[PDB]
């Protein structure tokens, strides 16, 4: 099969800079009719993928001049001329050249920032929940950059790593931020033997941690 | 415009087959192939096959033994047929056409969700957040449903500005998520904040108002 190596996996650009995605194939790939089927997809969050760039180097329909291709043999480029907000997303490379067809690992586009601390909520069970035996404690840190943040829970000060699931939005197209949720799921039993339910959180923005927390 | 509809299951159980139906609208299957792909977190995007205008077929020998893609022109439909799915065949499954010379007909179904599992079917119990005693976030926790997906809305759709709603994580083996919204403080209990959740799976629809204390 040929390989499809893209680089880079990621790719931190600031708006308005120009942006070059890399794709190397382990072997020539120039179909037996003549064509070589070096297709460039982008894939924004919640998305199908949508077609940019097509035989190396030909902007499809309605994609702006922005996008480029260019390349021959086994290394071929895309550029974005400069990066707008609704370019971020997942960028794959595709040879349509060899049987079987093969994709590149994809390059994620980031938009650079200005720092962004988190706006950060905790949320006691509520009494549906509690009136059926269980005790989720809900935590949201909305809007900050960058992606990176670390959140702990403490239970009267007890580190709890059971039972935390965390999850993530992808970039916000609109602000270029990240979202987090953070869910501690208890027993009611457990809940009712407590009263300090503490949400902890780490980021750039802050050296000392960013504390909200609730009494039952 | 070009359009590529899909339809075919939800849930397959670990050894049987899986069978999506391709309408496509735009484009005539006697001149142009359609090829379908697969997404998964685990292997990324990967190319299964194709079948070609007159109806020849080519597939990734990885999966030749257990694929099958046939079609009905005069019907605009493309049938694509999966033998013995594994767990880690659990994937976004797509028709599209893609590898174009000269035609513009390169576009995208708009994927079918397929979780390969022998977990029954479950609904998710939705709870309202509001806060403990500026702006105001408010939430939904959609906890404890099989399988994926779920839509969340805020107060049917017109909260659309400050939503975040979260990808699903597995927790004793179903899912949870939560969505969050962000109101002016001035504005809520004073005006009505309600979630909508539907799973369609476990024919649930769910609208739960966020109420203070
Ligand atoms: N000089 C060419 C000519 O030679 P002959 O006049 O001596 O035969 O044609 C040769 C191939 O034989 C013709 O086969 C078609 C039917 O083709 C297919 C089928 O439709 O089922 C597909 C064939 O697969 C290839 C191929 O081998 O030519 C390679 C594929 O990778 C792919 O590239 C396909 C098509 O060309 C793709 O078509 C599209 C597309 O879907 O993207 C759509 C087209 O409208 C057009 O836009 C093209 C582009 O121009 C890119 O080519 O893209 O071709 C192959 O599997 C054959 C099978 O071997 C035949 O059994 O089936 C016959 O047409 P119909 O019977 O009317 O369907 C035609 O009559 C045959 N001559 C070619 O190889 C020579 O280079
Ligand atoms: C996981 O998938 C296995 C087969 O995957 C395919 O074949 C193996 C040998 C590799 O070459 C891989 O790259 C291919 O995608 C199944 O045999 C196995 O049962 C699956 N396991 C689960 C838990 O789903
Ligand atoms: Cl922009």
């Amino acid at each position: 099969d040929v390989l499809m190596t893209q680089s880079p996996l990621s790719l931190p650009v600031s708006l308005g800079d120009q942006a070059s995605i890399s794709c190397r194939s382990s072997q020539t790939i120039v179909h037996s009719n003549g064509n070589t089927y070096l297709e460039w997809y982008l894939q924004k969050p919640g998305q199908s993928p949508k077609l940019l760039i097509y035989k190396v180097s030909n902007r499809f329909y309605g994609v702006p001049d922005r996008f480029s291709g260019s390349g021959s043999g086994t290394d071929f480029t895309l550029k974005i001329s400069r990066v707008e907000a609704e370019d971020l997303g997942v960028y794959y490379c595709f040879q349509g050249s060899h049987v079987p067809y093969t994709f590149g690992g994809g390059t994620k586009l980031e938009i650079k920032r200005a720092d962004a601390a988190p706006t950060v909520s905790i949320f006691p069970p509520s009494s549906e929940q509690l009136t059926s035996g269980g005790a989720s404690v809900v935590c949201f840190l909305n809007n900050f950059y960058p992606k990176d943040i670390n959140v702990k829970w403490k239970i009267d000060g007890s580190e709890r790593q059971n039972g935390v699931l965390n999850s993530w939005t992808d970039q916000d197209s609109k602000d270029s931020t990240y979202s987090m949720s953070s869910t501690l799921t208890l027993t009611k039993d457990e809940y009712e033997r407590h009263n300090s339910y503490t949400c902890e959180a780490t980021h750039k923005t802050s050296t000392s941690p960013i504390v909200k927390s609730f009494n039952r | 415009q070009v359009q590529l509809v899909e339809s075919g299951p939800g849930l397959v159980q670990p050894s049987q087959s899986l069978s999506i139906t391709c309408t496509v609208s735009g484009f005539s299957l006697s001149t142009y192939g359609v090829h379908w792909v697969r997404q998964s977190p685990g292997k990324g995007l990967e190319w299964l096959g194709v079948i070609w205008s007159g109806g020849s077929t080519d597939y990734n020998a990885a999966f030749i033994s257990r694929l099958s893609i046939t079609k009905d022109n005069s019907k605009s439909q493309v049938f694509f047929k999966m033998n013995s799915l594994q767990p880690n065949d659990t994937a976004v499954y797509y028709c599209d056409r893609m590898r174009i010379t000269t035609d513009w007909f390169a576009y995208w179904g708009q994927g079918t969700l397929v979780t390969v599992s022998a977990a029954k079917t479950t609904p998710p119990s939705v709870y309202p957040l509001a806060p403990g005693s500026s702006m105001v976030t408010l939430g939904c926790l959609v906890k404890g449903y099989f399988p994926e997906p779920v839509t969340v809305t805020w107060n049917s759709g017109s909260l659309s500005s400050g939503v975040h709603t979260f990808p699903a994580v597995l927790q004793s083996d179903l899912y949870t998520l939560s969505s969050s919204v962000t109101v002016p403080s001035s504005t809520w209990p004073s005006e009505t904040v309600t979630c909508n959740v539907a799973h369609p799976a476990s024919s649930t629809k769910v609208d739960k108002k966020i109420v203070p204390r």
